[PDB]
This record gives structure tokens, C-alpha cells and sequence, in this order.
């Protein structure tokens, strides 16, 4: 399994709709290509992937 | 690389997962795991 380090968020842009209407994205530094299981440990936003 | 990983050709040292392969995405730097599916 990867491993990650150093990551840091932002979100580009946000609108509470019953649409989907946020994106935020990731960066990091990691050492090799994969999947991950991303996950939001609050109910006060739900992701789709 | 890995026994789980196939790089993408001889020339680039680039090594993806066998499950990236004809995943309808190119991948690889110009999608060579698409390449004769
Ligand atoms: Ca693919």
C-alpha cells in the first residue's frame, strides 16, 4: 500500500446545493502509483468517489 | 518493479498496478496500457 506524506488541502471553490456543488483538492508527496481509500470523517459533508 | 506492477514500455521507468491496465484511462505518460487491447 502507498504511503502518503505531507499532505495539505484547499478547496478551489464551494456552494451548499443538493448537487455536488464543491471540489477541493489534495497534494502530497508519495513514492509509488495507486489507489487509496479516501474517506470524510464528518457528516457535515459527504464525498462521491 | 513489483510483481503487481508492469511499466509502461522499455523506455520509461514508470511502473503502474496490473489493474490500471485497459481501464479506459490513459495512465500511463501516453497511455500505453490502453495500447492493443
Ligand atoms: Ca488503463
Amino acid at each position: 500500500a502507498p504511503t502518503i506524506i505531507d499532505l495539505t488541502c484547499t478547496v478551489a471553490t464551494c456552494t451548499h446545493s443538493s448537487d455536488f456543488g464543491g471540489v477541493l483538492t489534495l497534494t502530497y508527496k508519495t513514492d509509488k502509483n495507486g489507489d487509496c481509500s479516501v474517506h470524510s470523517h464528518s457528516n457535515v459533508a459527504t464525498l462521491q468517489e | 518493479c513489483r510483481i503487481h506492477e508492469i511499466s509502461c514500455g522499455a523506455h520509461s521507468t514508470q511502473c503502474i498496478p496490473v489493474s490500471w491496465r485497459c481501464d479506459g484511462e490513459n495512465d500511463c505518460d501516453s497511455g500505453e496500457d490502453e495500447e492493443n487491447c
